[PDB]
């Protein structure tokens, strides 16, 4: 649900 | 499976299955170049992140669509299905664990690679604490902490506050507080501190630096807005 | 590999890893269940089909992104990847083939299932000829076309002209002569007709029919506007 | 580059 790090 | 094959090759080769998005073939080939021995390049770096995150991220994926119908349903099919993604994701994740344990983290000594690979390393064991329910998820879920933990304090000691790395790192943890944790206080206050002594050290950065550590603040304040 | 699993419990997997996006997975459990020696129902069919259709369209993308670096770049790698990605999807092709050929086409007696396996038998041929270069492509080529052939003349025997399945049919055979077979004027007519015949029979359909019908009229008009 | 049969 959260944002982890991306590209 | 990769050791006849020259390191420069599969680079080059990870490359290609990245453009062709075959991300498995993509990892493999980065598995390859990382039992070469040598230590690893920024590029290689990413190329050998991206790889792994895809590969997982499906697996994640697919892996909360199983457990979803699981639940709602409490035959043995369901439960079968959800285990057998589940142990090829934890397979997966023991592989990356397993690269960074030998030899990756005791080689690096720059911060850039060090902060990196630790990074990794609470990720993966984060994505084994996502599906784990049995004795060993509290030291799974402490060795995930345990990883964020060391690269916080060499990124706080040795990088400047707007680093990328340092930056997706300390989203990562906050995410890692939040989901894992239990601890939404600490994710909250650690995603504000980050985001506001990035938003002060801006001024120092060119067009192009500014444009890759304004990216991951945005996502701080997308995970501040869903908190607060 | 799938020979200690039930039917059943196989079939539910497969509509499992359908709702995971795991197609792999899905192809796999499909393949243990025609296995087991029993026709396939409509909705096993539908499985089969969808199954193999996202696994092998996958390599089929990759494929083309890496013949298009080949041919521009025209060491070793870019041509050595490719092949290694045409050699994969190559075996899926023969896989289904051989599924279809053991023994599922010289079981189905009903045209709805004959003319099925037959599109499908012409599918997997049409993407070996997409690859193909060798002595065998023109044998490839007549593989293709004499499947489609056959189940045309079924189609156009016993069933009408809103038949979804020989709607489907007409609109891959008419890909196959633009593409693979060099006849565009051949390709036109043929997708042209299967319209205008189908406008014609939709007075007789149910609702929910006129809707199955219509969509897959839609991408014949798509064809026809992207091809004159 | 034209649709063929897909859901
Ligand atoms: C976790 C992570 C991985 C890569 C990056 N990144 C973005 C741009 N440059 C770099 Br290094 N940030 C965070
Ligand atoms: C090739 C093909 C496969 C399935 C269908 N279809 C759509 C709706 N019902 C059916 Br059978 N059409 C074409
Ligand atoms: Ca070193
Ligand atoms: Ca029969």
């Amino acid at each position: 649900r959260p944002s982890s790090w991306r590209q | 499976a990769m050791g006849s094959m020259e390191r420069a090759s599969l680079i080059q080769k990870a490359k290609l299955a990245e453009q062709a998005e075959r991300y498995e073939d993509m990892a493999a080939f980065m598995k390859g170049a990382v039992e070469k021995g040598e230590e690893l390049s920024c590029e290689e770096r990413n190329l050998l992140s991206v790889a792994y995150k895809n590969v997982v991220g499906g697996q994640r994926a697919a892996w909360r669509v199983l457990s979803s119908i699981e639940q709602k349903s409490n035959g043995p099919e369901v439960r079968e299905y959800r285990e057998k993604v589940e142990t090829e994701l934890q397979g997966v994740c023991d592989t990356v664990l397993g690269l960074l344990d030998s030899h990756l983290i005791k080689e690096a000594g720059d911060a850039e690679s060090r902060v990196f690979y630790l990074k990794m390393k609470g990720d993966y064991y984060r994505y084994l604490a996502e599906v784990a329910t049995g004795d060993d998820k509290k030291r799974i879920i402490d060795s995930a902490r345990s990883a964020y933990q060391e690269a916080m304090d060499i990124s706080k000691k040795e990088m400047p506050p707007t680093n990328p790395i340092r930056l997706g790192l300390a989203l990562n943890f906050s995410v890692f507080h939040y989901e894992i944790a239990n601890s939404p206080e600490e994710a909250i206050s650690l995603a504000k501190t980050t985001f506001d002594e990035a938003m002060a050290d801006l001024h120092t950065l060119s067009e192009d630096s500014y444009k890759d550590s304004t990216l991951i603040m945005q996502l701080l304040r997308d995970n501040l807005t869903l908190w607060t």
